[PDB]
């Protein structure tokens, strides 16, 4: 061995909510751990969730579990998995009240019970009246799970790899996953984390476009790490577009200010909602009100100023109290990033990249699933997935607000119980040879030797440019096939980017040129899935193909690595403690 | 500990306070600054036991306050207690200085 | 509109010792970028210049800077706030902390002190409550101020009592997040860790230098924090 | 062993840091001038040539500026001292204005004492 190898029972590669969930989980069974992040783990994309976590607790109201996966089921658009969504929304609440006895601070009732808000796609009795199931500290939600989580990992002493940065997935000759290898991004440090479990919890890939809602460093490494392994990707074309990021500066306003009673107007001042979702109106499913803004935009009933095309987000009717309250943390943002203050003012708005409902294959154990040549699912031993990075698939086509805290804490908790298992039934893997690990390391000696090449800030626009254009709210069949061959020209000049920064301590640029290749296969696998799918469906939508198709496209894309060819998967129609939810035309 | 320190300096200060008005008070409604007063005044059983009672608070207040500038400044050790030596006995010295002070009118 | 910057290096594979290094940068003339869109901008010209940086938005605390002799974020200051016709802006690292390379310091001690007052939920089980345990508004408010902090280290980097003691006095940060906990109407543990703030250096050398107070990004007040855990260390100590 | 900003000409103050750190000065200083006080009583209570001695001591205008400065330091200590207290019993806000706005009166109150100290002695 060259390389320094460290070993542990499991490798969680992640410190956003779902990694310390699950670390936390797997060191309570009685395993080691090793906790990687690239960021100080109270500074993953988690700390900026807002709105809050939808979650069947009834305090607000009486609720019911089975109204929440119907909620799921038809946001998801028919493709979300019913198994798993069952799981979820019947196993959530526990899951939540135990984040609740861990400290995490929620806004409370008046009769000192978790208070919970209205949200997106929020229903009750199967389709009905609206619901109101967010759980909320005021709007700094993801903040203050975020840090309860971290503060449960130091009581417990979990290993923690802090400022870690992990290059490559290791396999062995059998095909298992190993391990990862992974840079001390303060010394330079390169070394191999061995592990019976690896898992992956890297979290989103906004960063792909060029403007979202995600910190910079959602940069999609788990897509890459996974592609570069063989291990296929899922769905990659259902990108959620946040219909209220600030027009001009990409930042989230919370789905709670609709929720709150606040809504969205045109510039002649009309509550356009109320039109393309009679029902639902400005809480029906983010990729109808995405949708719907674009419309009025494109159609000319858009607003302008120097923020750019938007529509307005009208709050100020709220009062002073209750958004001070409640919205605290968009009174802030609206305030520094639109010069904008919510209490007199709308909010100048516009669609957002922001979720990843794609992501590498798992089952409810967290098991990373990959296919055979008979198009058999099959387990990839040794390797993991929990959070944005995973395509459980419990959201579909359209991912629910709230429905994503819900998800890192119930599946990372869950991968952590059923590790045992897990371990028990891949069985033993085969160790590493040296070459195996070497192999991890071409990419990061590419960088290390190329001086005189391109310039990864071109790069890095060019593909963001062309996702934006392209791969967008509205699709267009001839426009995503030119993306695509306007990708692959942009990949071919990655493979030839310099480095221009040699240096060992703390070297960021170093850090960024290895993100820009997975920037690359993120971007690449979703424009091939996009040209794949043609048909309408959640948040992908094509003018080509604008009509649902259940007989041909009831079901998953996934993007396999060695051929760059696509093909389906099954979506599960067999929940266990109720009958399945048929599909049907989704109206909001 | 720290909550000894802290409710001692504030005692000693309040002590302190009250012993600054009275002699600020002597010093403003005095006049004519003889021998014979100034002695007068010092011969006054109040203005010994007070004078002391000051002397002794200084003892507790500039102590402890010393010892918080040295626990910033001053880190090598046998350095640090040295100076400690030095400033605890220059309190002391005061007191008693004032004891031999105050005994001799 | 050209801005120019003065920005602290270091590279301990080639620096005898830190230094400053001039930058400059071609701004839009009708349009007020944050300092870390500089920041960004000077790295696509300058590679090997290292800062830490994510969220962008005032939440992470990634990006905590001494800006023109002033603690705070990267990502919401104005270059507007800090541009001043013919002098430079001037960016330096947190003051007090090791220094790794550029704008990154070690945050380890500001760390270490933040787990030194046991920072997370200590309840003893007992009345354990049906579902969530009840904790009225009223009760809620009182975390308030406190929750929100970010670990940025803006205070504590800011503070003398914390820069000649950074291993011994707990600092602005560490103990605003220790009073969070103990008012937290859920933690039991009051007492015991009122017994382990006890000493001359955890919470005493706080001397009201205010400092804290000024520079907290998330106008966040560990001054007052402070005050109320000395009245709690008197009425039970005292 | 790594390098640390440390360098105070690069940090900007309060005015709050500003009241604090002299009032740490004023400490040391006044410490020191106990011993100069009680070295000057004893002499003026000794005999009645002790305290001619005094006086003339006194009657030095460079003695009368450390005197004055004696005062000024003193005067800081008790004015901040009770501004600190104040704050400790609970009768000043300890918000960032009430610090600057409480500095500020101290600095005035401390000069008009400052001033009086000068009267006293010239
Ligand atoms: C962007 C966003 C999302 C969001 C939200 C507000 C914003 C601005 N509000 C939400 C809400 O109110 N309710 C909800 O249900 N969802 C909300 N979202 C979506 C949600 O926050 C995110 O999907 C979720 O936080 C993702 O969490 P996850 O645990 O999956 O991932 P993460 O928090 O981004 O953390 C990723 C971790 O991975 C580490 N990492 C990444 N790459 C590497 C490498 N290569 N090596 C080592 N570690 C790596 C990161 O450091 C991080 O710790
Ligand atoms: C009489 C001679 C005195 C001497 C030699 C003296 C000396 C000192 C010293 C060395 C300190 C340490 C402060 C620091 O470094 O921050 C201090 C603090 C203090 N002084 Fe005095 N002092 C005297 C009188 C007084 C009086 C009359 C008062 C009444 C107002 C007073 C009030 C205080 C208070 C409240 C503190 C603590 C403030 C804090 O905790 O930051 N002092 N003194
Ligand atoms: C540590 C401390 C002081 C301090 O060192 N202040 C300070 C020193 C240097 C530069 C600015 C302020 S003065 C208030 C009492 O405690
Ligand atoms: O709108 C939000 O608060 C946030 O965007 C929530 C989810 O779930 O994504
Ligand atoms: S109190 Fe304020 S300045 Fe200090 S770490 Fe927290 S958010 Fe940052
Ligand atoms: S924390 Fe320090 S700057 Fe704060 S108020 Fe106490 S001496
Ligand atoms: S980058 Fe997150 S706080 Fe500045
Ligand atoms: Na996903």
């Amino acid at each position: 061995m060259k390389l320094p190898v460290r070993e542990f029972d499991a490798v969680v590669i992640g410190a956003g909510g779902a990694g310390m969930r699950a670390a936390l989980q797997i060191s309570q069974s009685g395993q080691t751990c090793a906790l990687l992040s690239k960021v100080f783990p109270t500074r993953s994309h988690t700390v900026s969730a807002q709105g809050g976590i939808t979650v069947a607790l009834g305090n607000t109201h009486e609720d019911n579990w089975e109204w929440h996966m119907y909620d799921t089921v038809k946001g998801s658009d028919y493709i979300g998995d019913q198994d798993a969504i069952e799981y979820m929304c019947k196993t959530g609440p526990e899951a939540i009240l135990e984040l609740e006895h861990m400290g995490l601070p929620f806004s409370r009732l008046d009769d000192g019970r978790i208070y919970q808000r209205p949200f997106g796609g929020q229903s009750k009795n199967f389709g009905g009246e609206q619901a109101a199931r967010t759980a909320a500290a005021a709007d700094r939600t993801g903040h203050a799970l975020l840090h309860t989580l971290y503060q449960q990992n130091l009581k417990n002493h979990t290993t923690i790899f802090s400022e870690w940065y992990a290059l490559d997935l290791v396999k062995n000759q059998d095909g298992a996953v190993v391990g990862c290898t992974a840079l001390c991004i303060e010394t330079g440090e390169v070394v191999y984390f061995k592990a019976r479990a690896t898992v992956l919890a890297t979290g989103g890939a906004g960063r792909i476009y060029q403007s979202t809602t995600n910190a910079h460093i959602n940069t999609g490494d788990g897509v890459g790490m996974a592609i570069r392994a063989g291990v296929p990707v899922q769905d990659m074309e259902m990108w959620q577009f946040h219909p209220t990021g600030i027009a001009g500066a990409g930042v989230l306003v919370t789905e709670g200010c609709r929720g709150e009673g606040g809504y969205l107007l045109n510039k002649h001042g009309e509550r356009f909602m109320e039109r393309y979702a009679p029902n639902a109106k400005d809480l029906a499913g983010r990729d109808v009100v995405a949708r719907s803004i674009m419309i009025e935009i494109r159609e000319g009933r858009g607003c302008d100023g120097p923020w750019g095309p938007h529509a307005k987000l009208k709050l100020d009717h709220l009062g002073k109290e209750v958004l001070e309250s409640r919205l605290p943390g968009i009174l802030e943002l609206s305030r520094t990033f639109a010069h904008v203050d919510p209490v007199k003012e709308p909010i100048p708005v516009i669609p957002t990249c922001h979720y990843m409902m794609g992501g590498i294959p798992t089952k409810v154990t967290g098991q990373a699933l990959t296919v055979n040549e008979k198009g058999e699912d099959v387990v990839v031993p040794g390797l993991f997935a929990v959070g944005e990075i995973a395509c459980v698939s419990v959201h579909g086509a359209n991912r629910l607000g709230g429905n994503s805290l819900l998800d890192l804490v119930v599946f990372g908790r869950a991968a952590g119980l059923h590790l045992q298992e897990s371990i028990a039934e891949q069985g033993a893997l085969r160790d590493a040879s040296e070459s195996d690990v070497e192999a991890s390391l071409d990419r990061l000696n590419r960088w290390n030797n190329n001086r005189n090449g391109e310039d990864p800030v071109a790069i890095r626009k060019a593909l963001q440019e062309c996702m934006q254009h392209n791969f967008s709210v509205f699709r267009e069949g001839d426009a995503m096939a030119k993306g695509l061959e306007q990708l692959k020209v942009i990949r071919e000049r990655l493979k030839n980017a310099r480095l221009d920064d040699t240096s060992s301590e703390f070297n960021t640029q170093r850090v960024e040129c290895l993100e820009l290749d997975n920037l690359m296969e993120t971007a690449y696998a979703t424009a091939v899935s996009a040209n794949f799918r043609t048909e309408s469906r959640g948040a992908h939508s094509r003018f080509d193909f604008p009509d649902r198709d259940d007989e041909n496209w009831l079901c998953h894309s996934l993007y396999l690595p060695e051929s760059e060819s696509m093909t389906r998967r099954s979506v599960n129609m067999e929940p266990k403690l109720r009958p399945a939810f048929p599909p049907k035309i989704r109206t909001y | 500990n720290g909550v000894h320190d802290f409710i001692l300096v504030r005692a000693t200060a309040i002590v302190l306070t009250l012993y600054i008005i009275y002699m600020v008070g002597f010093f403003a409604t005095s006049g004519e600054l003889t021998y014979e007063v100034w002695i007068g005044f010092f011969a006054s059983a109040f203005t010994k036991v007070f004078t002391l009672l000051a002397l002794f608070s200084i003892l507790i207040h500039a102590w402890i306050g010393m010892w918080q500038v040295l626990t910033d400044y001053v880190k090598p050790l046998a350095l640090r207690l040295m100076l400690q030596l030095v400033i605890v006995v220059a309190l002391v010295v005061y007191v008693i200085y004032g004891f031999v002070v105050v005994w001799g009118v | 509109m050209r801005l120019e910057f003065s920005i602290y290096r270091y590279n301990p594979d080639v620096d005898d010792a830190p230094r400053m290094q001039d930058y400059t940068l071609e701004a839009d003339e009708g349009r007020d970028m944050m300092l870390l869109d500089a920041l960004i901008q000077l790295k696509e010209k300058d590679p090997s210049l290292s800062f830490r940086r994510s969220c962008r938005e005032g939440v992470c605390g990634s990006d905590g800077l001494n800006m023109n002799g002033k603690n705070g974020l990267a990502c919401i200051t104005p270059i507007s706030a800090l541009n001043q016709p013919g002098k430079k802006i001037v960016i330096r690292p947190l003051p007090g902390l090791p220094v790794i390379r550029d704008l990154v310091v070690d945050m380890g001690q500001f760390y270490a002190q933040y787990e030194k007052i046991k920072p997370y939920l200590l309840n003893n089980g007992q009345n354990p409550p049906a579902r969530e345990h009840l904790q009225m508004p009223e009760q809620r408010e009182k975390l308030d101020g406190l929750y929100e902090c970010i670990l940025c280290a803006c205070c504590s980097t800011s503070c003398p009592s914390f820069w000649w003691n950074p291993d011994k006095f707990i600092g602005p940060a560490g103990l605003l997040a220790a009073y969070r906990f103990l008012i937290d109407s859920r933690d039991t543990e009051t007492d015991s860790r009122l017994d382990g703030l006890s000493d001359a250096f955890s919470v005493f050398r706080c001397h009201s230098i205010m400092n804290c107070v000024s520079v907290c990004p998330k106008g966040l007040n560990p001054t007052r924090a402070i005050g109320h855990i000395k009245s709690m260390l008197l009425q039970r100590n005292a | 062993q790594r390098p640390v900003n440390l360098d105070l000409q690069t940090i900007r103050f309060p005015i709050t840091a500003i009241a604090s750190i002299l009032h740490r000065v004023s400490g040391v200083i006044t410490f020191v001038a106990v011993g100069i006080l009680l070295w000057l009583l004893g002499t003026s209570l000794s005999s009645p040539e002790g305290f001619e001695q005094a006086s003339a001591i006194m009657g030095s205008f460079f003695v009368k500026f450390i005197m004055w400065g004696i005062l000024t330091a003193l005067a800081y200590m008790v004015v901040v001292g009770i501004r600190h207290m104040m704050m400790d019993f609970g009768y000043l806000e300890e918000t960032f204005e009430a610090g600057k706005r409480s500095a500020k009166i101290s600095f005035v109150i401390t000069v008009v004492l400052s001033l009086l100290a000068g009267v006293l002695v010239w």
